[PDB]
RNA sequence: GCAGCCGCGGUAAUACGAAGGGUGCAAGCGUUAAUCGGAAUUACUGGGCGUAAAGCGCGCGUAGGUGGUUCAGCAAGUUGGAUG
RNA sequence: CAGCAGUGGGGAAUAUUGGACAAUGGGCGAAAGCCUGAUCCAGCCAUGCCGCGUGUGUGAAGAAGGUCUUCGGAUUGUAAAGCA
């Protein structure tokens, strides 16, 4: 593998919030930040297409927290699926166990849905699947296992699903803490930082 | 046209008395996403002297294309000296499978799904003209063989 | 259970030697092109002729290198 | 010597076309010049009539398409090696005017069973 | 029918790399160590070994270091790849198989703190 | 002896079977003369556990072929 | 000293060797070797030969390759289906 | 030993003198069984390939140590040493 270490010099690069923080509030304040990652990144130029393309690879990538292993193994299986490999890329990185703890609610981020998924807390359907890479299904249980439940970080990171919107491809139980991956989303419930064809741009240079 | 992009910028000399005088010549392709496209050429001392002047002339002189609707509309060959342009379609998945000087022209004709190749000479000038006279050279239903196929 | 073939050899007792030309394609161009084949057939009566248009059938070998027998003259 | 007479059908048509001759005369043959029937058939008309007793020639009248002719490609002939003899894998260029077909029962294109010949494409 | 009676001949391409006939790496023992100069452009004096190969070949490898100790009889390791400024050299001596040394830091092949 | 046995698919500790026809002086894993239907010992929920094809396993035992002793307490589940 | 190519270095070095500080991709990561690709650079698909490499110095001719037109038959190539 | 393991040797380079017949073969037997380095398995090795592993949806307290003066600023830039 996981990318650990600095999250806050990682959002200056590609531009937006890329949702890689700490606790309750937003982006962009108590970090000091107006400026670029780099040797020196005081004077620019040149924003174009290849290193564009590989932010646009490299934006998607430290949102969901693939390597570039399992990534190309994603461009694989969109272009043998049928029809619109860019959005392809994206439901497979949407189906994602770890990511669906985050879209369900009942991890904090994504790489405390990595690690909330990884210590043996979240069920599928009555079991305990601890890989974060497991595509869920249309109309799978996305449960939390009863030994991690009154472990109050958990709890504590079920109320920025008002406060980041609503998801609205599944539904939450939050009595028992227990979702339900209702469907795979499309492209509009997606947001619009990213430029999902400029990933298909950057494969055969 | 209105989602100009320019394909190739070359610093081009002369020799005087005193010595190598300088130009660039910027080769830059006009379109607007429907079927419409021109191409220009133009030259100034100064790099973006010459890019406008590359705009300019590809803004008058341009072509209806007459496409199919977001594909080529048949499978084509075409070339300008040296220079020998093969284009086909493709299905609805693919893209700009083309590359280079074609990759442009095949961008602002709106066209996006191609499967396009060069061979011989891969000079972007004459690349340009070898797009530029397949795409100008199609036609789906303006066949005067007086029939509904 | 037929190949058919203008005689090219009458010269051994009880033995004629047939050329059997096929039209194959080549395997890379395309062309069609004459390939022979010059096989060995046993005329018992010793009655073909240089010239002769048979038809001969598969049989078990009745020298080294003969295992083919007369059926029948086409044409002379 | 003059030894594939429909490849010259094909080139006294193309070099007319070309320039804006009205009329194109041939001694050619049977069937094989009732290719001529097949490419103005589908196609257009003429009067095309082979029309003599013992050098029968024939005269297709071509014709021009408002402005440039519609013949633009024609020859893709076989005559050795050079050569169609498919079993549908035979030219679908715009799937259209598609290719005339010279074997073994009648020259047509593209409509019954299969068995291909050759000629080549009027666009 | 040209091509029928006789046809197209693809034309094989020899290696580069003649020594060490399709092998990664292939050890020799330095014949001789010493320095010679680079073609025209260039200017420094670069060190060559002339090692005798174990294929009974003997071959002009570099030594890449930044200063080394392959001393007249090294049993080196070469592998493949030429050096544009000397004439005629083919070869590397990899950094690993006798010696490594300095400071490298910015490494391989090198040394470790 | 003409046999009808056991060949091993699968992998390391998840056995697979294949109920071949072969020679008995054949090897257990090549050059059978049919393979009638595979038998699994590590089936679960979806997965057959034999597929025992009794037309040609008819055929053969008609001919005169011989059943190991588990492909012979595998027919007598019918 | 670098370097796969263009090439770098001769006094402010983004190319050589470095703590001011990070783009890869990660239990990998690099460079050697080999293989095909890009190579339409052996071109059948799909190339050329006035001047870039490339028309024998010219004939005549053996094998071969190819052959005008018409009616008929034939059914080896061709074509369709079936079966193995 | 061109059976398995292992040696010296060559070489850029490639493993354990292992366990059991428990399974599926095969061999003799009427059977019990007895054999079986086939095999099923354990060693060793990133050699491949796949997966996984290194606590917080925050906050100036902008600690030092690393700086240049853009002598306020950029630089570790919605970080920690606290934690439920």
């Amino acid at each position: 593998a996981r990318y650990i270490g600095p999250k806050c010099k990682l959002s200056r690069r590609e531009g937006t919030d890329l949702f890689l923080k700490s606790g309750a509030r937003a982006l962009d304040s108590k970090c000091k930040a107006e400026n670029v990652p780099g040797q020196h990144g005081q004077r620019r130029g040149r924003l174009s297409d290849y290193g564009l393309q590989l932010r646009e690879k490299q934006k998607v990538r430290r949102i969901y927290g693939v390597l570039e292993r399992q990534f190309r193994g994603y461009y694989q299986e969109a272009s043998r699926r049928k029809g619109s490999t860019g959005e392809n890329l994206l439901q497979l990185l949407e189906c994602r166990l770890d990511n669906v703890v985050y879209r369900m609610g009942f991890g904090s981020t994504r790489s405390e849905s990595r690690q909330l998924v990884s210590h043996k807390a979240i069920t599928v359907n009555g079991q305990t699947v601890n890989i974060p890479s497991y595509q869920v299904k249309a109309g799978d249980v996305v449960a939390v296992r009863e030994k991690s439940k009154n472990q109050l970080r958990i709890a504590q990171a079920l109320e920025l699903c008002g406060q980041r919107g609503r998801v609205e491809w599944v539904e939450v139980d939050l009595d028992k803490k227990a979702g339900t991956f209702k469907s795979a989303p499309a492209r509009s419930d997606l947001s619009a930082d990213i430029n999902e064809n400029l990933i298909v741009e950057l494969y055969s240079k | 046209g209105y989602i100009e992009k320019l394909v190739q910028v070359n610093r081009v000399a002369k020799t005087v008395k005193g010595g190598r005088i300088f130009a660039f010549t910027a080769l830059t392709v006009v379109g607007d996403g429907k079927g419409r496209v021109g191409f220009g050429r133009g030259k100034a001392r100064e790099v973006p002297a010459a890019i406008q002047k590359a705009m300019e002339a590809a803004r008058r002189n341009m072509i209806q294309v007459d496409l199919n609707g977001t594909t080529l509309q048949y499978p084509t060959k075409s070339a300008h000296g040296a220079s020998k342009v093969y284009m086909q379609p493709a299905s609805e998945g693919t893209g700009i499978i083309a590359g280079g000087a074609m990759r442009a022209v095949l961008e602002v004709a709106g066209v996006q799904n191609v499967l396009a190749k060069c061979y011989g000479s891969t000079n972007p000038v004459n690349v340009v003209y070898a797009t530029f006279k397949g795409l100008k050279n199609m036609q789906p239903e303006a066949v005067a063989a007086k029939r509904g196929k | 259970r037929t190949l058919t073939g203008r005689v090219v050899s009458d010269k051994m007792d009880k033995t004629v030697t047939v050329l059997i030309e096929r039209r194959v394609k080549h395997p890379i161009y395309g062309k069609y092109v004459k390939r022979s084949t010059k096989l060995h057939a046993h005329d018992e009566s010793n009655q073909c002729r240089i010239g002769d248009l048979v038809t001969i059938r598969e049989t078990r070998p009745l020298a080294k290198t003969k295992a083919w027998t007369l059926v029948d003259i086409v044409e002379r | 010597s003059m030894q594939d007479p429909l490849a010259d059908m094909l080139t006294r048509i193309r070099n007319a076309q070309m320039a804006e001759k009205t009329v194109v005369s041939m001694p050619s043959s049977k069937l094989k010049a009732a290719v001529a029937k097949v490419l103005k058939d589908e196609g257009y008309i003429a009067d095309f009539q082979i029309s003599s007793e013992v050098k029968p020639q024939l005269s297709i009248e071509l014709k021009y398409f408002e402005g440039k002719p519609v013949i633009e490609e024609v020859k893709r002939i076989s005559r050795p090696g050079l050569r169609q003899y498919k079993s549908v894998e035979q030219l679908v260029r715009g799937g259209l005017g598609v290719s005339i077909v010279s074997t073994n029962k009648g020259v047509m294109t593209d409509r019954a069973a299969r068995a291909a010949g050759v000629g080549g494409e009027v666009v | 029918n040209q091509l029928v009676r006789k046809p197209r001949k693809r034309m094989v391409d020899k290696s580069d790399v003649p020594a060490l006939q399709n092998c990664p790496q292939r050890r020799g023992v330095c014949t001789r160590v010493y320095t010679t100069t680079p073609k025209k452009p260039n200017s420094a004096l670069r060190k060559v070994c002339r090692v005798r190969l174990t294929n009974g070949f003997e071959v002009s490898s570099y030594i890449g270091g930044e200063g080394h100790n392959l001393q007249e009889h090294s049993v080196v390791l070469i592998r493949g790849g030429r050096v544009k400024d000397l004439p005629g050299v083919r070869y590397h001596t990899v950094r690993g198989s006798l010696d490594t040394s300095g400071v490298k830091d910015r490494k391989q092949r090198s040394k470790y703190g | 002896m003409v046999t009808i046995r056991l060949a091993r698919g699968g992998s390391k500790k998840r056995p697979f079977y294949h109920l071949t026809v072969t020679n008995s002086r054949n090897a257990r894993d090549g050059r059978f003369v049919e393979r009638i239907g595979f038998f699994n010992p590590v089936a679960t929920g979806g997965e057959v556990r034999l597929s025992v094809d009794q037309e040609r396993a008819t055929y053969w035992l008609g001919q005169g072929a011989q059943p190991s002793e588990r492909v012979a307490q595998l027919l007598k589940d019918a």
